[PDB]
Order: C-alpha cells, then structure tokens, then sequence
C-alpha cells in the first residue's frame, strides 16, 4: 500500500541523518556538545564510542545504531565507532536503488553477497601474524595504545597485555578467549606502574577493617546460608519491651556467633564469600566482625560477576549450615590476600585455584579515581587487540583504511559478477570511500573541495597503498604500524550487513497496542 | 534581485534535462511508444524521432534549447539515433547530479567525460566489421530496413520502399567522390496512390499539365527543353481578360495563336527535345489546341520548380526564345510519362543518367497522416547508406555496442584512478541507460533484461548479442536484426559528451530575468 | 509548452476516452437511451438523437486521445455504414481494462503486443460464429432484412422503420451478383406521408418543370448533358464582355439570347425526345424545347444525372464536349404520375434493370433527414453482404464468443503476452453488459448465463434485449452481420493501441 | 457512468416541476391569474398555461420540452393547453420513486407508452356517439366547452357562427379532420358581432386600386409573384438618380419592360391579381400599376407571404412566379369579385364563390372597439377548436375531471393482475393522474385530497357519477349539469404528455 513505501524512505532518512552528524570520527573534528536533556539535566560528552553505547533514542531505526556498537565490543573490542559509520554508508546505497526500481528484497540479498566477497579480499591483503607469538602481538598493542589517550603509560601496558591473554589462550584460529574469562577489576591505590597480572582468579569486593589474612593457605567459601542464634533463626523465649532486655538478647546472639566462626575456621577458611541475597539478613552484621577475628574475609551483598566466576573456574559449590557443619564441596585455594597499596584498597586474590585452563585477572590500579580510568580504557583496548588475533588472525590496514581500499578491488568483482546484485554492491564500493570525507565535512566551512580529494589520493595508490588515516600522506598502509586485526574489519562489515538489511525487510506500519 | 548562483543554477539544469530525456526514453527502439504533438490550433500529428519532436516543441528551458540543434546534426548524417543522443545527454547529467551530492565539482567530471568518450570510441572500433563493398553492404541495409519501417507507418518489412530508397543514393555517389549530401537527395511526396505505390526517379518529377482527359498524351526523345521563354505565347502568372474593342481583333487573335504553336514546336524540334518546360503559362483554350497539334506542353511551372530540374540536369535554362541551341538546354537520359496517383493524371518523369544532383524517390500516399509517417522512414534510410558510401563500416547497435563499451570504460576507472575516475564511472552507467530504457518502453523488465545481456558481455566480447528489438522471447541483435552504422553510433558518443562541454563554458548564470524568452 | 510524461498523459488520455464511452454506451442498440445534443459556442439549441456518430461531430472534444476516437468513428459511417456507435464503446472499454495493468508495474507495450495476437484469435472466432446464410433467393431476402432493421433503430428512426426495411432489401435483391449502390439512387424528398414510401423499378428524377412542358414520351431517347445557359459551358455562341459605350449593358443581354438558342439547335440535332441537363435552363431556351417536342429538366443532381447515364444506356456529354457525337440511352416509357402531392418523372424500361430508386417520404423534416442517413449506413452494410452472404449471431452472442475464444487462449499462455489476454477477453465481454442495461434487465444474471453457453459451445442462444431474457438466436430480427462486426472489432482495438502508444503527448496550447 | 445522467436528470425534473406548479394554480375556469415579469420588466397577466412557459423559461433541458409540448397541443386539439403541462410534471414526481427502487429508465419509458395504449381503451368505453353531419349536436358540445374557456362574454353570438363555417367543410360522413388550413380567421375594422359572416370564397386583406374596376363578374384569378419592373439598382425600381443623364439611360430599359409585362397578363386573361409588397417583390412600378389597373383588371396590392401560401392550396390558384408559368391551369374560377365598404369601414376584397379543392371558409370577425375585435377572435378560435376535435373522433366524454380518476383506478387494478417488473410504473402513473382533478378542486374551493378520495369511491361503485362542478365547488354530479369535452381533447393531453416524459427519461 502506501504504508510500505513511506516507512522505508523515512526510516532510512532518519538513521542516516543522525549517522551524518555522528560521522565526525577520528581525530579532532566537529564542535563539542553540552547537552540540555529532555529531563533537564546537564551532560557533557566526548569520544564517539562512549556516546554510541550511551545514546538514548526512541526511533526504531536509530536504536539499531546503539546496539551495533555493543556487539562489536564483545567480538572485537575494537572498531566500536567504526562499525556504525560504515553501516550509514550501506543506508546511502539503499535510497538510490529504490529510485532505480530495484526492489527491497533484492537489496537485502546483495548485502550477503557484498559480505562474502569482501571479507575474502580482506583476508587476501592481510599479512598473517601468529597469534601465539609475542613480538608481533607487542607491535600491534602499541598501535591501539598510541591511538588512544596514553602515549607514556603505553610502555607499561603493551607487555602486560601479551602475558594476560597468554594465560587464557587456546592454540587454534577458532573462536576462543573472551572477557567472560578476562576479568577486569578496578582498585583505588597503586599506580599504572604497579598494575598486576595474577594468572588465577582475583575478585573485586570490599573487606571490613585492615588487619586480616595476607598469607598462604585458604579454603574458598561459596555459602548460601544464614546463622542460627537467638533472635536470628534459633528459638529464644526472651521477649523485649525494654532497652535493657534488648541488650540481653543481642549479647547472647553475638556470643554464640563467636563460637560459630571457629567451626568456619576449622574447615580451613581464610576466605568466605557470602551470597548476594539474604534468607533473612544472611550471616548477620554481627557475624562479619567476628569472622574478621578468625582471619576470614567478608562481602555481603556480593556483585553478580563474582558468583559467575567462582563457580565456573574453581568448581565451587554451595555448603550446608555451620551447626550442621559445612559439606566440603568447596574448591581448592592457597591465597587469601587483602591487597592494600599506598594506604587504600581492599581486595581478594585466590592463587592455587583450579582452572579449566582459562581465566586470567588483571588488576587495574591508579592513585586517584580519574587515574584508574586512564589505565582502564587503554588496557581494555590493548587486551582486546591481541584477543582478536586468537579468534581470527592476521593484520590488515587500520583506522578503517582497508574499507576504502576494499572499494577498488570490490567494484571489479561486482562487474564480472554480472547479477541483479552487482549494481547494489558497486554503489556500496563508492559509499565506503566517503568515510574520511564525511568525517571532516561537518566541522567547518567550504566542504566540497577537500571531500573529492581524499578519495583520489587513496585510490591512486592502488591495491597495496593509499592515504593513511593516522598520519596522512600516501604511503604503504598494510604494515607501517597503521594496522588493526583481520577480525575488527570483517566483524564490522558482518554486523552492519545484518542490522541494515532488517530496515529493508519490513512492510506496512507496525506498532504493538 | 533573483539569482540562481553556482550550485543552484546547476540543479535547475538537471531538472530540465531528465524531463526531456524521459520522453525520449519511452520512444527508444522499434519497441518505442509513439509521439503525439498537439499544436496551438489543436491539430493533431503522430511523429517519431528526437529531432522533429523538439523542433515543434516550444522550448521551456536552456538545456532544451541546446538539444534541438544537436539533434538536427544527428538527423542530417545519421538519420536515426536522434532520440538516443538526447537520452544519453540528459542521463549522463542525471548521474552528474549524484556525483555532485557526494562532493565532486561538475568541473572535474566534465573534463573526464571527454576522456571517457575517447575510450568508448576506441572500444567501439573493435566491435564488428569496418570493411564492406557496395554490393555487400546490402544485407545490413536489409536489417536496417526491417526496424526502420516497422515502428513508423507499418509494423512490418516492406521490401519495395526499402530497395527504391537505397538505389537513389547510389546514383548520386558515383557522380562525385563517393559522397552524398542531404540536399542531393529528397523524398518528395504527393498524394494519390497507396504507400506501396512508389517509383525510383533518377532525376525529378513535375506535374504534367493537361487541359482535358480527351487531349492526346505522348512523350518522345530522352532530353528536356528547359525554357523560361515561350513554347506557346505567355500569360505570365497574373490575371488577364480580353481587351479587344472590335469583333475584328478577336478573330485576328486566334490565327496568330495557331502560327505560334507551330513555330515553337519546330524550333525546339530542330535543336533536339520536343517536351517543353516553360515557367509561364497560357489560358485553357490555347493549351487545348497545342495538345491537339501534338508534342505535349508543360505549362504553369513554379519559379522554384524550374530551378529544381536545372540543378539535377546540370545544364542551363535559356532567358530567351532567340537563343536556343542544344547546349543551352539541360541533359536527360530519359523522359517517360508515368501514371501519377492511381485514378489521377499522368506526370512527367525526367530521369537522368547524364548528371545527378537531385534524385527524388517518388512516394504516393492516401492521407496526410500516412504519407508523413512513410516519408519519415525514407529520410532515415537515405541517411544510414550515406555513412556507408563514404567509409563502409556497421556496428551491432540497439544495446550490443553500448554495454560492451560501458563495461570497458568502467574497468579503466579502477585502472587509472585520479581525476577521471568519477567521470568514467558515470560515463559507463550512461551508456547502459540506452539498452535499459529500451526495455522500459518494451514489454519486459529493464533491470532483468540488462542483467541478461551483461552476463554474455563477460562470457563473450564484440557481441551480436544485445537486447530484443522485435519484442521477442529470445534476445540477440542478429535475430532482432538491428544494425547501425559504426560511424552512426560513434557520432552519438561525440554528441552526448558535447552537450556537457557547451553547458560548462562561461560562468554567466546572471540573468535579468531574460534567459529563455 | 507542456510536456506530458507517460503516466500523466495516460490519465488525461483515459479520462478523454471514457467521457466519450458513456455517451455512446447509452445510445447503443434498439432500446438504447438517448443523448441530448447541445450546440456549443454558438447559441444553445437542442436536438435529441440516439446516434453515436452525431454526438461527436455536433459536440466536439479538446482531449487529444478523444480526437482519435472521433477519427475512427468517421471510418465506420461510410465504408461499413453501421457500427459507428458500436465501435466507439468497445474502444473505451479496452482502455478501461488497460488502467489496472499500467498501474501494477506493467508497461504499455506489453498490453499492446498481446492484444494484437488476441485480435487474430478473435477474428478466427468471428468466422466460426459466422454461418453462411442467403445463398438462395428465399434465404437471401431473410438475410438482408435482419441487418437493415438493426441499423435504423441504433441511429434513430424506429416508428416507420419496418416500411423502409422492405424497400431497402428488395433494392439490393434486384442487383444480383454484384454489390452495387451505383444504380440504387437514394432520394429524400418533401411530400408524401411518413407511412407511405415508394420504390420505382427504374430511375426516378424528383425534379419537375410543371405541366407547362412535355412529359409524355413513348420510346424515349436520352441525352445526358452538362449544358450552361448562364454558367456558359464551352461551345460559346455569344460574346466576350467589353465596355466601349454607355448603352453597352443592352448589348450584353441580347448576346446571351443568341447563345441560349444556338445551343438548343445543337441539342436538337441529336434526334431525341428527352433532354436532361445538370445546369440551369433559362426562361428563353425552356420555351424553345417545349415547342420542339423535347422534355426539359433543369437542376439535376451531380450524383443522379451521372448515375442515370449508366442505367439507361446513354453516356454523358462532360461539360458539353459532345454536341451531337454522344451515344443515346433508351427507355420504353416516360410517364409523369403523382406519388404523394408531388410530380415526379418516372423512367421505366431502364436498360440495366438492376437500377431502382428508393424514395423517402417525410412529413416531419427532422425525421426525413435522420432517416436518409441511417438508411444509407444500412445500404453500405447490404452491399458488403452481397460479396460475402453470411451473418453472425448478433445480440451479444458473438461478443461473448470472441471473449471466450480469447479466455481459452489466455489460460494456455504464462508469458508477457498472456497478461493482456485476460484484459482483452474482459473487454469484449463488457459490451453485452452495456446491452443488458439498455434492455433494462440486470446485467449480472444474463451475461453470466450467456457465458456459460459459449463455453460448452453454443451460438443458438444469445441475449434478447427485446424480451429481457436469455433467448434463442436462429437468424432472428436481432442478429448482426459478419460484415459490420469484423470491421468494428478491428477498429476498436486499433484505435485503443494507438491511444496506449501515445503517451508523449506534447500539448502546446 | 450513468450516474452522471442520473444526477443531471433529477436536476432537470425539479426545474420542470417548479415551472409546472404555477400552472396547477391557473387550471380551469377557477384558475389563478399569474403576474409574470419578463426580462423586459413588464407585468403580464395571463391565465392561459401555454404563454407563461413561452415568455420566459429557465435554461434547463426539461423546461424546454414543456414549451414544445404545449405548442404541439395547440396544433393537435387547440385545447387542453393548460391541462397537458399538469399531467407532465405530475408523472415526473412518480418517476423519482421508480428510479430509487431500481427500475431502469428504459423500463419506465416503454411502460409509459404501454399505459397510454392501455388508458385509451378505458376512456372510449365511457364515450358516447353524436352526429357529425348534424349542426345542433356539434353546437351543444362546443357551447359547453366555451363556458370552461377564459373568453365567454361574446362567445354566445360567435358559437352558431363557428359551427356554420365547419359544416360547410364537412362533406362526407367521416367528417374529415377539419384543420385551420381550410378555416381562415380574418378581421375587419368597424362593425358588430351580428355583422360577422361566412364568405363562401376567401376575404383578402387590404385593397389597393382606385383607377381599377370596382365590381367585375365572372373573374379569373390570377396570381403575381413575378416583378412588374426591371430589377433593383438601389431602389425597388430600376430607376435611381445621380445625374440628369443617368436617369435617362435607365428609363430606356424600364419603359420597354413595363409595357411588355402589363400586356402579357392581360393576354392570358385575368380579372383578379394578387400582388405582394414592395419589400417582398424586388421591383414593382407605379407606372406599370397605373396601366395595369386601367386595363380594367381588379387588383389588390400589398399582401403577406403567409397569405400567398394560404391561397395557393385553398382556392387552387397555384404559383405563377415567372412569365412562363401564366398558363390557364394556374388560374382559378371566381364567380364574383366585389368591393364591400359596408359592415365595418375600410375596403376589403370578397371573392364570393370560388372553384376550390377541399372547401375553404373564411369568417370575417368584427367588432366596435379594438378590444371587441380581439375578444371575438379568441372566441371563434376556442369555439372552432373543439368542433374539429369531435369530427375527428365521433364519441363524446365528460369534462369536470371525472374521467381522469376513472382511468386511474382501472389502471391500478389491471396492473396488479398483469403483474411484472413494469407493474410499479403503471400503478404510479395512474396515481400521477390523481393530482389534476385534486388541483382543480382546490381552485374550486373545497379541501382537495378529500374531494378526490370521495370521487374515487363514487366511480368504483357507480362509475359514471360525480365530477367537479362549478356551482357547488365540489362534489355534485356532472350528469345533471353537462360538462362535456371532445374525446380527442383528452386523448391529446395524455399521449403528448407521455412522449415528453419519455424523451426526458431517455435523455442523458
């Protein structure tokens, strides 16, 4: 009817127009935003990646952009802004073809055929570095650090990343290594110098007082039980109606607990970690101070992350009430360390844990809350770049330079393909050339001239050279330290091809009532 | 004041060209859909061809005005492909607009179009032959005859109209150089028969004057006495009455007419010739007497009409009755009188085998509509064979040549890059508009049919395999039997490119509001 | 000035065509509903018709596509006679069905190309629906009758229709072995009754000269001539005009007087009793003929004087180029009789007894003129039905049978051509639905029943719009010829395909 | 579609009804006079239906049929001009109903003629013969009709004179048709109603000739439609002036010409000549006229085109528009030609006794004051029109509007027995009839629907009973007070009405 024609044209207009605004990426371009919200709050933003994940929209076509960034982070952890901008290119293709009289189902098909050919050509130009070899990993990690904010804490960070991923690794080029095994914890105190890689499992938690086990031998505690004591879960016949009577009930309650924590220690506990959700109050607030005395660690109202990691890696299973004695299904352990460092920080390290041959943890340290943040982003990207090699190896051009390069090789393959699909893909080759162009355009004034020029300089270099996108100048782009993993650009194409395709597929208005 | 400046002015231009283009697009090939022009008196006409439709059309914009001139040059040499230059010129701009939006100037692309034209012609030359002789070009001319007839007046081949059409052009070619014009050959139409009644005239045809259908009709000799002087007393294109003032002078005036019939009849006889062409006339009675005396006159011949016979014969017309010698008369190879119409009076054919500089192919028609279409086919026929005589080449055209070139120009965008890259991309898709819009007008999807031929461009080159142009299930161009001259298609490529070069020239987008008046 | 792009052009074209199809769908057939003709641009006087042909000429149209419909309608009137309205309606119907195809995605050529193949199939079907009739004299009479009665009602005149049908069929019947109309004179003439009408077996000039000149000739001898008396056909015996005197005005009048008389003598020298002249006969040569013994008829017609020359066995003089040297004609008798309140000259004993004159007798001028035309369309039909003596079963019976033929073809086919076949069958079938409204009996029942017959194979039930039910056709007074129908099918299609093909309508107004 | 004729046709019906409404209150002797404003700004007071429509109508296509319809009525009966409009609009009320129901227009038009054919049967059975060769029977039927007409004051004296003209033109028992193509209405200044008389020959207008003879017996009726002088120059005469000499040169031609013409007429033998005006003949000479009179030939000069065509049929004095065509055949035979200057001042030519095909009577109607002459001209017209209607159609039916209910009632019952889809059409048509006697009763003054309900019930039981009576205003027998109308006057109202309603329904 008229419902399918008008929806496709507007939804494509509406994502694409926002994608035009958004395309100011790489380097210093556009003008800052101080943002008066639709709820009246002052918000300040910088960085393309951080914005896209945060972005709060209600236009169904634009929501695709938000979530596209998140999938990219999970597979690559690189190219999070990149994947959105190139998706906006595919949208640019879709309008011009509707006018030509190529039907929407056909334009979907062509995206697959664009993907299949494109990624194969990415693998062709790529120089295949080894994913278990440290030297090439070390160069690649520098590339990602030096493109982020750091340029002097980069020195410390490159080698820690090659070591961290080495612990989790699996020899193959198949999909392995994750940030479900790479555990990332923050700690106030230490410095970027003192950041520590523990090959086992270390959990981030807060431990009461300072004066507790920092030595070897531990039985790691995963409990799901509340105490039995007077006015807890055991009978008392003393009913209070006075401050004095209140005092008695609490005294006998805390007293029995001082006995109880000895049976907890008999086990070998030097670590106990309490469940997230109570069954009354859990171990009482009195119990925690008594436990501290036995030399046994605490955390009530534990985060979600810890519960998942403990059970998986160390094989740690729930245990019976203490009056009934612990069931002993707890895993192996040998370290209960409360990490203090430059006067601050509370942490649990578990060393001599059982493992499935995975799971590393990096501790992220900084003497000030902003200084931790500065280590944290930079390391995240450096871990992830080496990661991408195990999942699928090799190095291609970085900054999104092979999507510009890919355009030349790809036009040729469309013409000789000589399908219905050829025209859709050829038109996408020309759209991938707009990405350094569009980026610059919005910032200033005088748009047209520079825009045409950047496409000439990259194209003419041929199938092996063009303009760099992290230094400028026509020079070899395939190895020169302007590289990124094969995984980053193939992943980006893949994700884009799926999300965009979906806009074409709908017909007629739809709105659940 | 008002001002469309730079970019704005350029957008305006694009809107004019694509509307002109599209009317032409749905008129491409014999799968074409006809044009109806309605005038300012509401008189309806059905025509075809780019050149004619524009000329009638009141120009509404700047690119429209440019195209009329362009078309008329295509019409004169080639006589086909008049609508197809226009489609290509507007098309190429419709893409230039898309390049414009990306952020390429119209300046950059417009230089690389000239280069992209140069590479397209180069590719063309490889396609089909470039050597024929004039007793073997005839099989392509038969292929040209199928399509040209069968989209205009009839939907069929007519072998009679075609074969008459091709001879006429050859008679003039062998007189000078192996070159003919478009002023040495003409299609003159006069209504009386049917479209299949036709003649080959080797010189010209004039209406032969006869007073009555009881007077004698003879012809003799092989030679024409071209005169302006009398062959029987004048009455020189004005009213006359009789201004006698006695009975006596009336009786006197008749015997004086008798002697002058005899004396002119003998003076012409003696020099040689006995059919006279005289520019002047004389009343109905005097003429009737001369026809009875025998040796037929032609009386009441136009002032242009005498000039026409003279140029074709190569000789001269006497200014006087005194001065007559055989030299001073024009030279014919035969004079024979043929029945004009099919229930109308006889005409005079003056064929020439002496000299030829005007060879008319005489076409008869019923109505005014059916004659005008039929002559439209003839004009286009005269022109395609004009290309062959001068240098003998043909190309397979209709879709075959264009697509093959298109793929070629596409490929070089990626060999070269630099300035011309964008220009090459746009030029390669423009060429592909031509088979495409032909399928748009025709029964079958434009995308699907374009895709079909493109497959066979990778599998094999220099194809006799284009799209359908007889509205068939199969697709060839050997079995759809459309052939163009190689030069003819070549001339299109030049012209389309041309239009772009003209709009680029100055920077005077300044108007006082005078820019299309 | 304006360039109408292919789609925008389609709509103007369609609406043009359709506006016209409504007027002529109502006029259609013997019970068809009238039109009101309105004289536009000059006054606003009115006449009532039931003739589709007249709607177009009287009331013009400025739509380009609708102008094609007008040109088409002209062609029926002369060549075929009847079918001027019958074509115009089908052509509008073909376009109507076209509308849904242009919209869908389907290009104009697809629709054209498949209706050409369909026209060839429909024609084959017209031959099948055409059964021979009127090979023998008895059947031949019955054969002319049916077609002729159809024509008059559809172009107006249905009151005195039967009397004229008897004379018209008899006229064609005499000819035998040729479709002449070149001997069958049509005379429409004031006087007589609307009920009475006459066929003289001979030739009849309705021109008279009074009882003041001879009019009784036995063993007549005919000179057919074009002789001026003031027009001044050549063989001058007068003078040139010259002015030399102030009394010269007198001299001219005399000189004309010797002229008139010298020409009477040359005529006289033929040896004849009956002289016919297309031109004027002045008061002076008129009296000289009445004295000589020679009959004078002046103001003869260009059609009749020539046509007379053939039948009687004379030969015309052709602008008086034969003053004694042209062969005569002969008749047995020349009688003056009073038929109506008129005096007629009755040529009887005409040499070629093929010749007849049909004399139409009006007593309302409005009827007398409309009657002449409608009866001429009918005689055009009659003479083509000599060349091929066959009928098709009219009434909507053929239209369904062409539609159905094309429906079975449509089914076979799955290509580009197949598309339009569905459209074409529907178009042909949509004509009896109009005939059904004209009956005044609901369309859906009748047309559906009719449809059913023809699938099974039957042309011996048609639509009786004269009973309002589905009835027999067995060559009744409501069948149509093959002659009319072949041309009507061909032109409707041909017109529609030209309207389709023109979509590059440039209007410069 | 046929939607757009549907919309046009309703609009046309509504306009036609509105114009027809004025005439329902103008109907019969008790009619309400209408003050009508022209596009000329003059008030015209009429109670005759026909002229209201004619003098100004609206620009819609059904309105035009009404002028045409009553124009047709005048020639056919000359009577029921008012009533004929009434039934037409009343039928169009009935049609809207049918249409909505889904009875197609083609059905309603054939059913409306079928219902006329069916109506005429019922009417005739009621009708009752009278003699057509007897003077007295035709006069009683004419007298009753005259009381009903607008004009009546002098119609008593004009009624026996109206029959006398008509009786002479009836010669066989069939009584021919009797048109006005044989009865001639001529007026003369001066005189009374008693002085009016039926002249056997024809009375012609004016009389120019005082040098001629004034009484000639045994006269020969000659007809001039040829000139008496050589053609125009700039005057009807060939003579003109612009120089002394110039007149002389034309006179040479004219002089010769005038003698041969005047003499040629006399040689053939004529003693009456009928000559037209100097604007209807291209030349006539005063000189030629003085001689033409002085040869002792009785001349009337100056007469109309209409008069010349009239004479040619009636007294068989056929055209003579050229010299060549004066022969004996064309001439008449008159017994007497005479000047009368009595019974009204001014001189007219009477030809008393004429050899004539058919038989042609002329009534010189006359009166004391200009308006008296015009009242009697109306009065003979009314009187003669009814006589001609009865001689065509021998039987006699009642007036008063009773036949109109009596047809309707029968036509309802019969329709139901017959049945069919067309049943609705013939039943509604009969109810269309019920409007006109009802509209009449209102003008007579009595509650109208109540009047027409009661007369229906009297017709149902008795048949030939009550009708609208002018004394009572209401319901009393018309058998006790004869109100008669000729059979053709009612046949005309119905058949013409149906035809008009037929055209409009058929009209797109």
């Amino acid at each position: 009817r008229d419902k399918p024609a008008q929806i496709r044209f507007s939804n494509i207009s509406a994502a694409k127009a926002v994608a035009d605004a958004i395309r100011t990426s790489l380097g210093p371009k556009g003008m800052d935003k101080m943002i008066q919200d639709g709820k009246g709050d002052v918000t300040i933003t910088n960085d393309g990646a951080t914005i896209l994940k945060q972005m709060q929209v209600l236009h169904p076509a634009a929501r695709m952009l938000v979530e596209l960034s998140k999938a990219q982070d999970i597979e690559a952890g690189d190219g999070t802004t990149s994947v959105v901008i190139i998706a906006g290119s595919l949208l640019d293709s879709c309008t011009k073809l509707l006018q030509k009289g190529i039907h929407p189902t056909i334009i979907s098909e062509s995206f697959q055929k664009a993907l299949e050919k494109g990624i194969e050509i990415l693998t062709d130009m790529s120089r295949p570095v080894e994913l278990s070899d440290r030297e090439t990993l070390l160069n690649s990690a520098t590339t990602s650090l030096n493109s982020k904010v750091v340029s002097q804490y980069s020195s410390l960070l490159s080698p820690m990343s090659v070591n961290a991923v080495m612990k989790v690794i699996d020899p193959a080029t198949a999909t392995s290594v994750d940030l479900r095994d790479i555990k990332i914890v923050k700690k106030l105190g230490g410095t970027i110098d003192d950041c520590e890689l523990v090959e086992g499992l270390v959990l981030t938690q807060k431990v009461s007082n300072s004066g507790i086990t920092r030595v070897e031998k531990a039985k790691i505690g995963l409990i799901q039980f509340c105490l039995s004591a007077p006015k807890t879960d055991m009978d008392n016949q003393i009913v209070v109606s006075d401050y004095a009577q209140m005092d008695r009930v609490l005294r006998e309650e805390r007293a029995y607990i001082l006995n109880l924590v000895k049976q907890i220690k008999k086990t070998g506990c030097n670590v106990l970690l309490i469940q997230k959700s109570i069954l009354r109050d859990a171990l009482s607030d009195l119990a925690l101070h008594f436990l501290n005395k036995m030399k046994i660690m605490v955390i009530k109202d534990i985060e979600r992350e810890d519960i998942e990691f403990i059970c998986k890696t160390i094989g740690t299973k729930p245990v019976a009430h203490i009056d009934q004695f612990t069931a002993d299904m707890l895993g192996s352990a040998e370290l209960a360390e409360e990490v203090n460092l430059n006067g601050s920080g509370k942490l649990l390290k578990i060393t001599g844990c059982a493992s499935p041959g995975k799971t590393v943890t990096i501790v992220v340290r900084g003497s000030n809350k902003l200084v931790i943040e500065e280590a944290e982003r930079s390391i995240h990207d450096a871990l992830c770049v080496i990661r991408c090699l195990v999942k699928k190896r090799a190095l291609i051009a970085g900054g999104g330079a092979p999507e510009i390069e890919l355009a030349l090789r790809l036009t040729e393959y469309s013409r000789t393909l000589s399908g219905m699909e050829s025209y859709c893909v050829r038109a996408f080759a020309d759209a991938m050339e707009v990405i350094p162009s569009t980026l610059a355009e919005n910032a200033g004034l005088n748009p047209i001239s520079t825009v045409t020029e950047l496409r000439n300089r990259h194209a003419q270099g041929e199938k092996t050279a063009g303009i760099n996108v992290r230094k400028g100048g026509i020079s070899n782009i395939l190895e020169e330290l302007v590289v990124q993993p094969l995984l980053v650009s193939v992943s980006a194409l893949t994700l884009a091809t799926e999300t965009v395709r979906s806009i074409l597929k709908i017909d007629d208005v739809v709105n659940t009532r | 004041k008002s001002r469309l400046m730079g970019l704005e002015a350029l957008k305006s231009h694009i809107m004019a060209a694509k509307a002109v283009a599209n009317t032409m697009r749905t008129s491409l090939g014999p799968n074409g859909l006809d044009k109806m022009m309605v005038d300012k008196d509401g008189d309806v006409t059905v025509t075809n061809d780019g050149a004619t439709i524009l000329s009638m059309m009141d120009v509404d914009h700047q690119i429209a005005k440019l195209m009329v001139e362009l078309s008329k040059s295509q019409d004169d040499e080639i006589g086909d492909g008049t609508t197809g230059v226009v489609v290509l010129a507007g098309a190429l701009l419709e893409e230039a607009e898309q390049l414009l939006d990306r952020g390429i100037h119209p300046i950059r692309i417009a230089d690389g179009y000239e280069q992209a034209a140069r590479v397209a012609i180069e590719h063309l030359d490889k396609i089909s032959d470039s050597v024929l002789v004039d007793i073997k070009d005839t099989e392509p001319l038969i292929q040209t005859a199928k399509t040209t007839l069968g989209s205009k007046v009839v939907n069929s081949c007519h072998r009679q109209m075609a074969e008459i059409a091709v001879n006429a052009v050859l008679t003039v070619a062998d007189m000078e150089r192996r070159d003919v014009d478009f002023e040495l050959i003409k299609v003159e139409g006069k209504v009386g028969g049917r479209l299949e009644d036709t003649k080959l005239i080797k010189g010209v045809i004039v209406d032969k004057d006869f007073s009555h259908p009881q007077m004698p009709k003879k012809v003799e000799d092989a030679k024409i006495a071209i005169l302006t002087c009398p062959f029987e007393p004048p009455k020189p294109k004005t009213k006359h009455k009789l201004d006698v003032t006695s009975v006596e002078d009336y009786k006197a005036l008749q015997k004086y007419e008798k002697e002058k019939f005899e004396e002119m009849i003998q003076q012409i006889k003696e020099t040689g010739a006995n059919l006279a062409i005289c520019q002047w006339g004389f009343d109905d009675e005097a003429n009737h007497l001369l026809l009875q005396n025998n040796l037929p006159a032609v009386r009441w011949v136009g002032g242009p009409e005498i000039e026409l016979i003279a140029i074709a014969t190569g000789g001269r017309i006497v200014p006087r009755f005194s001065e007559l010698t055989a030299e001073k008369l024009g030279f014919a190879g035969l004079v024979q009188e043929i029945s004009f119409g099919t229930t109308k009076d006889k005409m005079l054919v003056i064929e020439q085998c002496k000299n030829s500089r005007a060879v008319t192919i005489f076409i008869r028609g019923g109505n005014k509509m059916i004659i005008e279409e039929a002559k439209r086919s003839l004009h286009d026929a005269l022109c395609v064979i004009r290309n062959l005589i001068r240098d003998n080449r043909v190309v397979y055209g209709g879709g075959a040549a264009e697509i093959s070139c298109a793929l070629a120009v596409s490929q070089e965008a990626d060999k070269c890059p630099t300035l011309e890259q964008y220009a090459m991309r746009a030029f390669a898709d423009a060429l592909e508009v031509i088979p495409m819009a032909l399928s748009e007008n025709s029964g079958m999807n434009p995308i699907q049919t374009m895709t079909e031929v493109r497959a066979r461009q990778v599998k094999e080159m220099n194809p006799a395999l284009g799209i359908d142009c007889l509205h068939k299930g199969t697709n060839d161009m050997k079995q759809q039997h459309v052939i163009e001259t190689l030069i003819g298609k070549k001339q299109q490529i030049s012209l389309a490119t041309q239009m772009v070069r003209m709009i680029l020239k100055i920077d005077d987008i300044r108007k006082p509001g005078e820019s299309e008046e | 000035a304006d360039e109408e792009r292919a789609e925008t052009a389609r709509l103007t074209s369609f609406i043009g065509a359709i506006a016209i199809g409504d007027l002529v769908k109502s006029t259609l057939g013997p019970k068809g509903m009238d039109k009101i003709l309105l004289s536009s641009g000059r006054d606003a006087s009115l006449m009532v018709t039931n003739d589709g042909a007249t709607i177009l000429k009287n009331i013009g149209v400025d739509n380009p596509a609708a102008k094609v419909l007008v040109d088409m309608s002209r062609v029926q009137d002369d060549e075929v006679g009847d079918g001027t309205t019958s074509v115009t309606v089908l052509a509008a119907e073909l376009l109507r069905e076209a509308e849904s195809l242009i919209a869908k995605k389907i290009h104009p050529q697809t629709i054209i190309a498949g209706w050409r193949e369909a026209t060839k199939a429909a024609r084959e079907a017209l031959l099948s629906s055409a059964v021979d009739h009127g090979s023998d004299e008895v059947k031949f009479r019955q054969d002319l009758m049916n077609i002729a009665g159809t024509t008059l009602s559809s172009k107006l005149l249905t009151h005195h229709k039967d009397h004229f049908t008897k004379l018209a069929v008899e006229a064609v019947l005499r000819l035998k072995g040729s479709g002449n109309l070149e001997a069958i004179h049509i005379i429409k003439k004031l006087g007589g009754s609307l009920a009475d009408s006459y066929l003289d077996e001979g030739f009849l000039l309705d021109k008279k000269i009074g009882v003041n000149q001879p009019k009784r000739i036995e063993n007549a001898k005919i000179l057919i001539a074009n002789t001026g008396m003031d027009t001044d056909k050549i063989k001058i015996f007068g003078s040139r005009v010259r002015v030399d005197s102030t009394a010269k005005v007198a001299e001219i009048e005399h000189a004309e007087k010797e002229k008139m008389k010298e020409k009477v003598e040359r005529i006289l020298k033929h040896g004849i009793n009956c002289f016919i002249n297309r031109q004027l006969i002045y008061n002076y040569p008129e009296q000289l003929f009445g004295a000589a013994g020679v009959m004078a008829i002046e103001h003869a017609d260009f059609a009749g004087v020539e046509r007379l020359a053939l039948v009687t066995g004379g030969e015309i003089a052709s602008t008086f180029d034969h003053p004694e040297l042209v062969k005569l004609g002969s008749c047995k008798l020349i009688e003056e009789v009073m038929i109506g309140e008129d005096k007629l000259i009755h040529f009887s004993g005409v040499a070629l007894g093929e010749a007849c004159t049909i004399v139409l007798r009006g007593a309302t001028q409005q009827i007398l003129d409309e009657a002449e035309r409608s009866l001429h369309d009918a005689l055009c039909v009659l003479a083509q039905t000599v060349k091929d003596s066959r009928t098709v079963y009219g009434g909507g019976c053929s239209e369904m049978l062409m539609a159905h033929a094309v429906t079975q073809l449509a089914n076979r086919t799955p290509g580009k051509e197949a598309v339009a076949m569905e459209s074409y069958a529907k178009a042909l079938r949509m004509l009896p639905t109009i005939i059904a409204d004209n009956a005044g009996y609901d369309s859906a029942d009748l047309v559906a029943q009719l449809r059913a017959a023809h699938s099974e194979g039957n042309t011996t039930a048609g639509l009786d719009m004269r009973e309002g039910t589905i009835g027999d056709m067995a060559i009744l007074g409501i069948t149509e010829s093959f002659q009319v129908k072949r041309q009507v099918l061909l032109s409707a299609a041909e017109a529609a395909e030209v309207i389709l093909r023109v979509d590059n309508i440039i209007k410069a107004a």
